């Protein structure tokens, strides 16, 4: 599948497309589409919720989610909370790649 | 795409407030203000203001 | 706090891929009249890629266009080609061929071949000039050119004796120059008869076709030449002597075409004097993958020596190597950082050092056959 | 620090902590050495 | 900065092969009668 990057307007088909559309589902909260308030993903929601083993359930759950309804390309490897710093709750997503 | 098909949407329905704004059987709030000024009709006043 | 929301990283730790200049550009320059029929100015470059495209931009008729035909008529390849006008002495044709510079600050003859990368974005790596190498003076401002290039430049010497061909090869001694002596007769459509051809465009097509049928590691030493149909003072080369006349050519590193009219070109010894340089395999794949790294590690110019940096040029430098591999190009391979150039104080001046250590498949020019009578299986029939 | 911490630094209050650590320099000049070896020549005999 | 960009460089530390100069050219040195059917000159070699 080929689509236009998001700056520069650039058609990029296999590895930034993948990203571009992964790493802005992460970011980007539900409703903020129009007429698609089932797009983007509970994480904005996630904010200030505290950190259990039953807060990284849905976490792990809500990145299979999103990614599972609306980028079907992606095969999810691995959410792992890796360090609790200050707390910033850092979470590796290491990612496949396909095309 | 989905701008283009909710803006424009937000147009066409302000083409269909604004032609219902000047038909009798459809207009309400200031839009019969307009058309009554013209016929020289006001609406009354039960209490005053 | 640093920051407050949502962060989404992209950490970029990934081997990038690696790929090859196409191998197979071929600058030509040659002399073409200029008119209405040419499309081309006398000093610039022109790409070409059809033998229309060169009947189109230089005219037919032209002694570039018949250049460009004994490519095209044996490979399909891209041409860079120059076209320089008619001088009145033939010395003055060797001076308009080697060029130099302009009043404008251009540059004029063969040297023009270096503006082939910017502005077509392909750097020629078959540098032919024919009929004007046979000139000394052409043949060693074409070594040097093919220097700039990393190219091979295909000279082709005089169509005397083979001892004034001998003594003419004497002269060059550096590992980008391939000598094609003996000058191919072919027939002209024109005149409805046999003309002599310089035979340095016909090892041209050669090299263009056998890198997009063979490989660039497949020396073109063996294959045939469609469009000939003679060869001016013909070769000796019966069966198996080491004394022929063709093989004596072949000992002094000179490339002859062999048989009946040479439809075979014969000889792959570039005129090299170290017998590591010798075979024009091992120079064509060298300079293959020393502009393929070259051209192709320019995102690691900044990145910052992280041991993810190290390891993910390394990874992504074994997977170039091992599609040559299995691709024929290489038997062998070792690509690893270097323990003992990679010191403290090189890392913190911002050097890092790897090293890719491979082996060439070289060309069976002398398969060796050891035939022998035995008595060991004489008393096999007993039972 | 164990020689800066004297008794008499810490008698003033001072107290010392070395934060020795090496950065990460930029690969201003990756240097690639290719070398055509015969050692595995050797390797086509089968 | 001694160089920024990348540099490739080709070592050059391999060892050679040695070939033998063939071990079977005859000199020759005898009379004869230079003319029409003799294309040579009666000084010079001559490669046969």
């Amino acid at each position: 599948m080929i689509g236009m990057d998001r700056r520069s307007g650039l058609p990029l088909s296999g590895l930034a497309h993948l990203k571009q559309s992964v790493e802005d589902i992460l970011t980007t909260p539900l409703g903020s589409r129009r007429m698609r308030p089932e797009y983007g993903s509970k994480l904005r929601r996630m904010v200030d919720m505290p950190v259990s083993e039953g807060w990284k359930s849905a976490v792990q759950a809500e990145v299979a989610r999103s990614l599972g309804r609306w980028e079907p390309r992606i095969g999810l490897s691995a959410v792992r909370v890796v360090a609790v710093v200050d707390g910033r709750v850092d979470l590796l997503l290491s990612g496949v790649f396909e095309g | 795409l989905q701008l283009a098909a909710y803006r424009e949407l937000l147009l066409r329905a302000r083409i269909n407030d604004a032609a219902r704004a000047v038909m009798l059987a459809y207009a309400s709030g200031a839009d019969l203000d307009q058309i009554g000024a013209g016929f020289n009709v006001q609406r009354l006043l039960i209490r005053p203001a | 706090s640093f920051f407050h929301g949502v962060t989404v990283t992209n950490v970029d730790i990934g081997a990038r891929t690696i790929a090859l200049p196409a191998s197979s550009v071929i600058g030509l320059c040659d002399v073409f009249t200029p008119g209405a029929q040419a499309s081309a100015k006398p000093n610039v470059p022109v790409l070409l890629t059809s033998k229309k495209d060169a009947a189109a931009a230089f005219g037919i008729g032209s002694s570039i266009y018949l250049a460009c035909e004994a490519i095209y008529n044996r490979a399909q390849a891209v041409i860079v080609a120059v076209g320089v006008e008619t001088a009145e002495t033939p010395e003055a044709q060797a001076s308009a061929v080697i060029g130099g510079i302009s009043a404008a600050g251009e540059r004029t003859g063969l040297q023009a071949l270096l503006d082939g990368k910017s502005r077509f974005n392909a750097q020629p790596r078959l540098l032919v000039a024919p009929g004007h190498s046979a000139q000394q003076a052409v043949a060693t401002a074409m070594d040097g050119l093919a220097e700039k290039l990393r190219a091979i430049a295909i000279l082709d010497g005089p169509n005397s004796t083979d001892e004034a061909a001998v003594a003419y090869a004497k002269n060059f001694g550096s590992k980008r120059l391939f000598m094609v002596d003996p000058g191919v007769q072919v027939w002209d459509s024109a005149t409805n008869a046999a003309r002599n051809a310089p035979a340095s465009a016909y090892a041209a097509g050669l090299f263009a076709w056998t890198d997009a049928e063979y490989g660039f590691w497949s020396s073109p030493s063996n294959k045939e030449i469609k469009g000939v149909t003679g060869t001016s003072r013909p070769v000796e080369f019966l069966d198996g002597d080491e004394t022929c006349r063709a093989n004596l050519l072949n000992n002094a590193n000179i490339a002859t075409i062999i048989r009946d009219d040479g439809y075979r070109l014969w000889g792959n010894r570039t005129l090299s004097s170290d017998s590591k340089w010798a075979f024009v395999t091992r120079v064509r794949t060298m300079d293959l993958v020393m502009d393929a790294i070259l051209a192709g590690h320019k995102w690691a110019v900044d990145r910052g020596i992280t041991k993810t940096y190290v390891k993910d040029v390394t990874e992504g430098l074994r997977a170039f190597m091992r599609d040559l591999k299995n691709q024929g190009a290489v038997i062998n391979f070792e690509v690893y950082a270097d323990p003992d150039l990679n010191s403290a104080s090189q890392l913190a001046q911002g050097k890092v050092y790897w090293n890719i250590r491979f082996t060439d498949v070289p060309p069976a020019e002398n398969p060796n056959f050891r035939v022998e009578v035995t008595d060991q299986w004489l008393t096999e029939v007993l039972d």
